[PDB]
């Protein structure tokens, strides 16, 4: 039945029905056991697509809102703001969903360095998504929770994973985006991203047959952001 | 536009 | 408030939230008045995207089903078939939704040649989508209803619209796809598509400033299908 | 693959 759920998740992925993909992978996470690499990646993909669609919607709607604020479009702004607020409710629910699964199921059952760093990184990510649209105290709270999670993941990563590991590099990339976009700290963002990149360059012999393309891609993404920021 | 991890 | 609904539909379209786009445009259709060209097109776009996603899902799932039938994958086939059947229920509901709006609202309120042909063509289309996955008597019924609708649209089109009109050409394209895919009749499909194309070529001076790019595109699509079929 | 109208 675990195998049955994974197969249902893959069918949903093929069909691009990511809502159903999430439902199937939530059930697997519900079993309170260590997920395989395949299962962690399917769970990550499912939520990344479900939340990604709403974050893209929110950025579009927000750009339209900024356009009308500049034009003085008061009547449209009433509709735009209500619309944005609806999408934020969806975002909050999606984040709370995965954050509850991480807290009750995935983190407690995690028993490898890789899976622990993966789930604390995910925990940092979904608090970061909360912080993207949050205002005032809610933003401070989501940023504090994201920071704590990224620190816990970074502690385990530095002790358990080589600097070339894609989960470690992805963690560095996301944490640097966190410093830049949430904490408003380009200095800290560039330092982390450059440090992670240089540490990988120094130990390229730790690259794995399983993931070297993923590491390469992430290293390129670190370099691209650094290009943007500097 | 920043990129984050896949 | 009609203007407010149209603006909400456009915001939803921008955000790629086509479910909401449908809800807003259903409300406009509910007013029992002649829709503007802009409103007909927004209503058409909204449903085309909502049903299009499920039809794409259904074709994918069906291809996977055909692959496993050929491999002898009995255990996967139980899951594949249940999955397909779920998507067909969604398809049936979406088609019934728009078919009810056309029957109760749009067709009765239609008072131009263009809008009458547009809605009978849409009626033919959504019965055709029903027929794509229907089996046995249900397929015969959906095909009979689609045929009746495409004939009613073609009667009005031939008397009221020039052969270059995009709605008339789109009607010819869809009706020829109907003959090919539902009625299993390549002869009739090629004859209709070739006749519609040649009639437009003969009267190119009837092309409209408003729609000549749309006519050109449709003429290309007629030619492409004819290429495929012959 | 057949195309139908936009």
């Amino acid at each position: 039945d675990r195998e049955d759920l994974v197969y249902q998740a893959k069918l949903a992925e093929q069909a691009e029905r990511y809502d159903e993909m999430v439902e199937s992978m939530k059930k697997v996470a519900g079993m309170d056991v260590e997920l395989t690499v395949e299962e962690r990646n399917l769970l990550s993909v499912a939520y990344k697509n479900v939340i990604g669609a709403r974050r893209a919607s929110w950025r579009i709607i927000s750009s339209i809102e900024q356009k009308e604020e500049n034009k003085g479009g008061e009547d449209k702004l009433k509709m735009i703001r209500e619309y944005r607020q609806m999408v934020e409710t969806e975002l909050k629910l999606i984040c709370c969903d995965i954050l509850d699964v991480l807290d009750k199921h995935l983190i407690p059952a995690a028993n490898t360095g890789e899976s622990k760093v993966f789930y604390y990184k995910m925990k940092g990510d979904y608090h970061r998504y909360l912080a993207e649209f949050a205002t005032g105290n809610d933003r401070k709270e989501a940023a504090e929770n994201s920071l704590v999670a990224y620190k816990a993941a970074s502690d385990i990563a530095m002790t358990e994973l080589p600097p070339t590991h894609p989960i470690r590099l992805g963690l560095a990339l996301n944490f640097s985006v966190f410093y830049y976009e949430i904490l408003n700290s380009p200095d800290r963002a560039c330092r982390l991203a450059k440090a992670a990149f240089d540490d990988a360059i120094a130990e390229l012999d730790t690259l794995s047959e399983e993931s070297y393309k993923d590491s390469t891609l992430i290293m390129q993404l670190l370099r691209d952001n650094l290009t943007l920021w500097t | 536009r920043q990129r984050s991890a896949p």
